[PDB]
C-alpha cells in the first residue's frame, strides 16, 4: 500500500525485468494480465488468451513472466533463450493411539468376550456347586479359572466332573480361536509407497490429479502422443468433477486440503 | 440432425432419457465359536440335570 | 445376610425383567442412515424404524427383515424369538422367586429360578450375537441396546445369588 | 507362600506363558495376576505379529548426496 505502480511488486521476474530494462535501455510499466491465465489458443474461438493474447494483440510489448517456451506459442510470439530450466513434476501432500491394541478385534467382539467370560464362569459355578454328588469351584474360584484359561496361563484347579469338563473343553477351544485370530489379524494389520506408481498407470486411484487450466502443462498433456500421457489426458479431460484448477495457489490448497487424495 | 445438434436438442434428450432416470475383525466371521460355546453350556447344563436326577435315583 | 439376600433377589428379578421388556419394546436399538418411507438419520429397533430428523420425523414403518441356508440368521432375527425367550424366562424366574417363600417345604422351587435366570442370560447373549451379525450383513446403539446388556448382567447375578441361597439352605438342612 | 523370590519366579513364568506351581488366592493378589496375564498376551502377540511382518517384506541418491563418508568422484578431463 505504501508503494504504487511497477514498484508495488517483488519477485524473481520483477528484478529480471528491471535488469533487462537496464541493459536494453527502455522504460516499462508492469501490467498484470487481466485473465490471470498464462496463455492458450481456445480451440473453438481460436483466440489467444492471457499473456500470449496480450502480446499478440498488441496490448503488451514484452512478457517477463514464467512463460514456458512451447511450439504453438513460438509460432505466434518470439522467445529469447530460456532463462530458467524446469519440467512437469508431481506434487503430493507430504503427510497411533493409546488404545490402538484393541484394533484387531472390533468393539463388538470385546463386548461379547466379557459377556461370555461372565456367562461361562457362572455356568461353571452352577454345574459344579448344585450337584449333591460333589457338594472348590465357587463363584470366585470359577471366575479365576475361566479368566486364567483365557490368556493361556493355567490354574491351580482343573474341573473333575463331566459337567465341569465340558464347560472347560469348549472355552479352551474358544480361547484358542480368539487368541489365534487376534495375532493373525494383528500380523495382517502390521504388514499392510509414492513414485509415478500412481502416475505409473498413473493415479490409478482416488488420488485424482489435475493441472492448471490454460497452462503449458495442460497443452502438453492435450497434444501428447506418449501412451502414459495420452492415458492421463483421456482421464483428465473426461474426469468429473474437473481435476483442473484456475491458479497454482488453488491447486496447492487443493492438494493441501485433499489430505493426500489429490496429486 | 445438424440443426438439432447445434440447438442442444440432442444433448437435452440424452440427459433427460439417461441421467434423469438413474480391517478390524467383525463378530460376523467369528460368530461360529460363540454359537458353539453357548451350545456347550446348554448341553453341559442339561448333562448336570440328567446326572443329578440319575444320581438321586 | 439371609434377609438382604431375599431383598436383593426380588428387585434384581424385577429390574432384569423390567430392563428387557422396555429394551425389546422400544426402538432405540441402532442409530444409522436409512429411509423411514433420499435417506436421513434414523433410529431403528427390533420391529420399527423412525427418522429422528427431516420431514418424516416421528413416522414409523416396520423393518423389512426379508429383502443360502445359513436365511436362518434372517429368520431368527425376523422372528426375534431369543429376545422374547429371554423375557419369558425372566418372567418365569420371578414367579419361582415369588413362590419361594410360600412353598418352603420344597427346595427345588428356588433352584428353578436360579437355573432360569442363568438360562435367560444365555439367551440374552445369543439374541445379541444374532442381532449384531444380522444388522452387519458407521452405526451406534442407543439406550435400548445397553438396556439389554445391563439386563443380562443383573439376571446373571441374581441367578448366582439364588443358587447360592440353595446351597446354604441345603447346608443348614444337613447340619 | 508368595515370597519376594517366588513372586519374581511366578512373574517370570506368568509373563513368558509357562505357568507356575503357585497361583494367587486373595482378591488383591488375583487382580495383579490378571492384569499381568493380559499385558503379557498383548506383548507376546505383538512380537510374533511384528516379526511375521518383518519376515514377509542408503536406498536413494539424495541419501548418497547428503553424506560424505562414501567418497564420490568424476572422470578426469571430462
Amino acid at each position: 500500500n505504501q508503494f504504487e505502480g511497477n514498484d508495488r511488486y517483488e519477485g524473481y521476474c520483477v528484478e529480471l525485468a528491471a535488469e533487462i530494462a537496464k541493459h536494453v535501455g527502455y522504460s516499462y510499466r508492469l501490467e498484470i494480465v487481466s485473465d490471470g491465465k498464462y496463455g492458450a489458443r481456445d480451440p473453438d474461438t481460436k483466440a489467444w488468451n492471457g499473456m500470449v493474447g496480450e502480446l499478440v494483440y498488441g496490448r503488451a510489448d514484452v512478457a517477463v513472466a514464467p512463460l514456458t517456451i512451447t511450439l504453438v506459442r513460438e509460432e505466434v510470439i518470439d522467445f529469447s533463450k530460456p532463462f530458467m530450466s524446469l519440467g512437469i513434476s508431481i506434487m503430493i501432500k507430504k503427510p497411533p493411539g493409546v488404545f490402538s491394541f484393541l484394533d484387531p478385534l472390533a468393539y463388538e467382539i470385546w463386548m461379547c468376550i466379557v459377556f461370555a467370560y461372565i456367562g461361562v464362569s457362572v455356568v461353571l459355578f452352577l454345574v459344579s456347586r448344585f450337584s449333591p454328588y460333589e457338594w472348590e469351584f465357587g463363584i470366585f474360584n470359577s471366575l479365576w479359572f475361566s479368566l486364567g484359561a483365557f490368556m493361556q496361563q493355567g490354574c491351580d484347579i482343573s474341573p473333575r466332573s463331566l459337567s465341569g469338563r465340558i464347560v472347560g473343553g469348549v472355552w479352551w477351544f474358544f480361547t484358542l480361536i480368539i487368541i489365534s485370530s487376534y495375532t493373525a489379524n494383528l500380523a495382517a494389520f502390521l504388514t499392510v509407497s509414492p513414485i509415478e506408481s500412481a502416475e505409473d498407470l498413473a493415479k490409478q486411484t482416488e488420488i485424482a490429479y489435475g493441472t492448471l487450466e490454460a497452462g503449458s502443462t495442460k497443452e502438453f498433456f492435450r497434444r501428447s502422443k506418449i501412451a502414459v500421457f495420452e492415458k492421463m489426458w483421456t482421464y483428465m479431460k473426461s474426469a468429473e468433477p474437473s481435476v483442473f484448477v484456475r491458479t497454482t495457489e488453488e491447486g496447492m490448497i487443493r492438494v493441501r486440503k485433499s489430505k493426500g487424495k489429490y496429486a | 440432425v445438424l440443426k438439432l445438434s447445434e440447438q442442444g436438442v440432442l444433448d437435452k434428450l440424452k440427459s433427460k432419457w439417461w441421467y434423469d432416470k438413474g480391517s478390524a475383525l467383525s463378530l460376523s466371521n467369528v460368530a461360529g465359536v460363540f454359537y458353539i460355546l453357548i451350545g456347550g453350556l446348554g448341553l453341559a447344563m442339561l448333562v448336570a440335570l440328567i446326572e443329578f436326577c440319575y444320581k438321586s435315583r | 445376610d439371609r434377609g438382604i439376600q431375599m431383598l436383593i433377589t426380588t428387585v434384581g428379578a424385577f429390574a432384569a425383567f423390567s430392563l428387557m421388556t422396555i429394551a425389546v419394546g422400544t426402538d432405540y436399538w441402532l442409530y444409522s442412515r436409512g429411509v423411514c418411507r433420499e435417506e436421513v438419520m434414523t433410529h431403528s429397533g427390533l420391529w420399527r424404524t423412525c427418522c429422528l430428523e427431516g420431514a418424516f420425523r416421528g413416522v414409523c414403518k416396520k423393518i423389512d427383515h426379508f429383502p443360502d441356508t445359513a436365511y436362518l440368521l434372517r429368520a431368527v432375527r425376523a422372528s426375534s424369538v431369543f429376545p422374547i425367550l429371554s423375557v419369558t424366562l425372566l418372567f418365569f424366574g420371578g414367579l419361582c422367586v415369588a413362590a419361594s417363600e410360600f412353598h418352603r417345604s420344597r427346595h427345588s422351587v428356588i433352584l428353578s429360578a436360579g437355573i432360569f435366570f442363568v438360562s435367560a442370560g444365555l439367551s440374552n447373549i445369543i439374541g445379541i450375537i444374532v442381532y449384531i451379525s444380522a444388522n452387519a450383513g458407521s452405526y451406534s446403539y442407543g439406550w435400548s441396546f445397553y438396556f439389554g446388556a445391563f439386563s443380562f448382567i443383573i439376571a446373571e447375578i441374581v441367578g448366582v445369588v439364588a443358587v447360592h441361597i440353595y446351597i446354604e439352605k441345603h447346608q443348614q438342612l444337613r447340619a
